[PDB]
């Protein structure tokens, strides 16, 4: 709820001290424009969780659901047209694209100019990550590390 | 159009049954009558970044049996392209220039999907990434146990040895598992069994399966044994001699043996099967080798070809 | 001068584009509290450059003098007691320790265990960087890529 | 009878502009309408006393799509032949019994010259000797930046890297000094610079030449762009890195760039060509290496034929 | 006399308790008042048939600290005697005229207990035969718990890592099998857990002992926490990595553990141990590397002497 | 206390004028009267993770004429330690533990300085990182330029060779540039001279320096010549030979030469110093390797003596 412009694509309440990876990630500071970053407050439905918007962004639908296995519970309520005109909150995707490395070390992927791409599956108990390239399935806990 | 024109065959999963059964059913016809100069003028690359001849051999040959001519290498860390610092996605991004379709072993896994990206038009057939697939042997391995069996349903099926790291085994039982009824006995020592998430897939799709600790409780329910080597270091001095001989077959246990019954191996052996059960008829592993010409030669005619003409 | 709490250590002014970088080689995030980032604003001497304030945090004088080849020009102004009571600007130090990256491909610290560290020397023509290690001295635009 | 018929083509100052002209109108011909039976029943060698990959798939796929036949050798250290103490001559004096053409790439220099006198009536086609040359190679640069360019006169051609070993943009520079008009632009490291025997050609000639620290003052003059590595050794531990950088391209410099420009290398590149300018339309490397079966098809048609009927 | 002058300390459980006991206070003593010319004169064989320069440069200090003169060998593959065809056999017996201990290390098993029957008069210590004996990292191991825990009974003693094939976490469990009281908790990966010959042991002589997936539940009651390495081979790509982060001892787990409380590895490490643990109090590798050289005199002085004077 | 007990020596330029004049003073002490059980029963050791034997029997005989004992390696690619994974740093570790002296050369820089980070209080004698120090063959050639020159200032020399990469001439200019006077002659290929940041620290001390194209030019006027080689690879076959022969040394050059002058060669040579240079009174580099000894000696006896008593 914390000062920040009217207009931009607003994200909201980040878990327990993510959001500065976040914002390394799915990198959101080349596209350039305020980028109000909130960070390690007191927020909704928590009372010390993280968050932040942007001005001038929009995330596709898809763009939101990349966030899903970092925190899942998360507005991303945009401040349409002159204000809050748009909720959402992400669920786990079909395929994460970049971001995640394999852990298996044989794995071609180390060694190259190629996106890195794991399709997800379990959609609770134990999320599981298929490889796109050496079609290993690891526990999403282990594929977090990083 | 081919269901398969163009198409890279990288995994056994990536196919679905209606286009393995136009895999087997084509490798029956041009087995039947040969078609020598269908591939005439297509040019091939043999890329074995990871030698082994004897996938080699039977791939080059069956590019010829066709008519095509064949360019490549065996590389044994001494071939200029893709090792100095040139990475292997520029590697086939200059072979997919002068060629036609990529023939490909490698080390690392995923290495014939990355070639994919970067091959174009090109189809990319995977002669064995890692520890991750060879499509092409165990499209020869059901293309055996049907010619003998005359059906790949409703068979009792062993599987015999290092089941827990043996790819070999575990990609023909997810294959296997697209068809109907089909029991499975898996037969292994205490600590290399059959891994756990084959076990699972196999228990969604309902389909029957055992444990034994021999082929001396299973010889007499068995159509197929597909036999694997157990190996020395995998296991421990002395648990290795103890259980080892329950995992050798010689011709001694094909006593109860069925008539159909049918000895197969992905080879090369060593040991676990005697030279005794080689006389036996139930010995096809030296037949199912052979089959692998006509198992591979399909996959380059269907990819090679709209319009398949046999 | 945008929205933030009273008591923390102000980081202010941060050129074209950085702010996301110097959160990420010090390891500002590590140490929580309220961490007000700014980013991507108009500011004081220049209208259009990154800054952004925390609470609780007090670095040093050499905790500051290290931002000196990445920003020179940077107000860190204390909001001491209650209020503002102590302004700084960063010059270049004797030795910028962490952070950077040798050079050269033989060095043994991309090898190991060891803390990378550069003796700082010209203090403006062309500010030469040598390694503690293999000791090579390169410009600082070469070490600056990373 | 052809002006190449026999003929031993051994370097690039060998031949002369009007057959460099023959060769490059026949490339472009043969890609128009292939002849995949013309060199049907010849038998050619692929000797490479020096291991290369990307030169000998190139060269033997070449030999292929003319119908011929290969036998051959990628030796390191093991080949009997021309090895234990067999002279290279009465190496040659064997092979040139049966074969009909052969390919030669060896460590030493004049190794394909000392073939020629020594092979009779078999024509020996060098496939780059030590430091010397390497004349299908400049053979297919020329025949790529006149399919892009539309001409090999008056045009604006930059050279990049390490220009004083680098044997590729040595000898593209005095084949295109056959022709007239042509600036030329040398970028390099200030001790790796060009080598003065050829600025001193260059000059006796009356061809232009300007020397630059960086491709950022030569972007919007350039017609082609010719890249090549510049080594670690070659320089100095912190000399390269100082320097390193002006001799990268990254796509964000192929802002003022002409239309018509092409970024060509000879490849394999490292780092010095990024993967952004790969998708950009001025990246040409790839195709340049596709062309050199055309180039190198050429030379094998013209030499093993009198009546070139195409 | 001693009790050991002139034996060959081949195996730990050819040793009893009472020397046992005899090697370990005599460590303690010579580390406390050094005897720099003890074994002034005497000549001993460092013979290295495989190498390990670890081991080496211990044993071999350990012969200078009591002043003993050095002759020997690393081999690789490279070394005149005992390879061309010569017996193992017949090298001891001429190395076994000219020195006065032979020290060695070897590929297969028994090589040193093979030693034994033909060096005669001259004792034989066993630097580690091959999947067998390595008794002098044993000696070091409880020289080191009790160095710090001031005793060899009724403690707490994990076990972290690859319990089956790892001898060296074998043969610790074994000689601390003849004191009393002593809990053993063996973490292992469910493929790679604790053989059942040794668990058949511990229970016959009665002593307590666990099993557990982390060191997770174990850290508060633990005194030992002897660490050792999973190996990548030994398990699945996949399951190797689900696993593998129980098996890590980063400093955070430190949080409950005692006072006492050492953290033990035979050594190398990889990543197993983290950099981390290093400053902490309980980190104490290191130092148990240091000993090797107060265990491994000992054996040497008692040996190689009758009267030890100390 | 000296003023180097305990002190690691890695550079030349990490020592300082007065502890360079106390390393030469002790040296030609110890020269006169030997001491031959300074260091008995210290033990000291030589890791060369870099094989060089020549620096190797040269400090290890260096620390047996003062009595001490030596354990160590020349490994290449085999030695199990600070190979497999195990860090450098945890190999420095456990050696730390039962040396008393470290001895190191290894391929990568600043190895040694790493070393200085986990030995403790050991110190470390640097016989070579990579491409950066080798401080004991400076102080070993700064012992003989004033062992024959009777001082290390107001001097004439001579600096022939690869001047670029040379370190071993770099860094006897800087060692020489603490002193006073001293002029400096570089001799060397157009392309392989000394680097300009040397020049620019000649320059701000104010010392005298030439620039030259042959020793023909130098002869009469130089006091030391120090020679070194100029490779093959760092120029072109044929730059090479047109400059070699002004870089090569015969004795016949040896004409206008001073008295005093000496020929001095960090060694081995090849061919740029002939045979009949040798005979004649101003060849001293086989003394100025025997000088090594002395060096060599010095540094150790400093480095592990607090109380000097020569
Ligand atoms: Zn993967
Ligand atoms: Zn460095």
């Amino acid at each position: 709820q914390v000062e920040a412009i009217k207009r931009g694509t607003v994200i909201d309440h980040i878990p327990a001290q993510i959001g500065f990876k976040l914002l390394s990630l799915f990198k959101l500071t080349e596209t350039d424009q305020r980028i109000t970053i909130g960070l390690n407050l007191p927020s909704g439905e928590m009372g010390r969780k993280d968050l932040i918007k942007i001005e001038n962004t929009f995330l596709s639908e898809d763009q939101v659901d990349q966030l899903a296995l970092y925190a899942p519970q998360a507005t991303v309520n945009r401040i349409d047209n002159y204000e809050v005109v748009g909720k959402s909150r992400p669920s786990l995707p079909e395929r994460i694209d970049n971001v995640l490395v394999c852990p298996n070390s044989n794995c071609i992927s180390h060694a190259e100019p190629v996106s890195s791409s794991f399709a997800v599956r379990k959609r609770a108990n134990d999320i599981a990550l298929k490889c796109k390239y050496c079609e290993k399935e690891f526990s999403h806990n282990v594929v977090l590390a990083n | 159009a081919n269901p398969l024109y163009q198409k890279h065959i990288i995994s056994i999963n990536d196919l679905s049954r209606d286009d393995l059964n136009l895999v087997l059913a084509t490798a029956a016809k041009l087995k039947a009558n040969p078609q020598p100069e269908l591939l005439k003028h297509k040019v091939i690359a043999s890329c074995f970044f990871e030698a082994s001849t004897r996938t080699r051999l039977s791939f080059e040959t069956s590019m010829h049996r066709l008519g095509a001519s064949v360019v490549g290498f065996s590389d044994s860390a001494n071939t200029s392209l893709g090792k100095k610092g040139e990475t292997l996605a520029d590697t086939i991004s200059v072979i997919s220039t002068y060629v036609d379709a990529i023939v490909m072993r490698h080390p690392q896994e995923g290495a014939a999907r990355l070639a994919t990206e970067f091959s174009g038009n090109v189809p990319v057939l995977n002669a064995g990434d890692g520890s991750n697939q060879h499509p092409t042997q165990t499209l020869l391995d059901l293309f055996t146990i049907q010619e003998t069996q005359g059906r790949l349903d409703n068979l009792h099926v062993a599987m015999v040895g290092d089941l827990k790291f043996g790819r070999t085994v575990h990609s023909l039982t997810q294959a296997l598992a697209k068809f109907d009824g089909n029991r499975f006995y898996f037969i292994a020592p205490d600590a290399l069994a059959m891994p756990q998430y084959i076990l699972d897939m196999l228990d969604e799709k309902g389909i029957a399966w055992s444990l034994h600790s021999s082929i001396e409780e299973v010889m007499a329910e068995v159509d197929i044994l597909y036999m694997t080597r157990v190996q020395k270091e995998r296991l421990d001095p002395s648990e290795y001699a103890n259980v080892k001989a329950q995992f050798v077959l010689r011709a001694s246990d094909l006593h109860n043996a069925k008539a159909n019954m049918k000895v197969l191996h992905p080879l090369p052996r060593v040991d676990e099967i005697a030279t005794d059960v080689d006389k036996t008829p139930h010995a096809w592993y030296f037949q199912q080798a052979g089959n692998g010409i006509f198992a591979r030669q399909a996959l380059l005619a269907l990819v090679l070809n709209r319009d398949l003409v046999l």
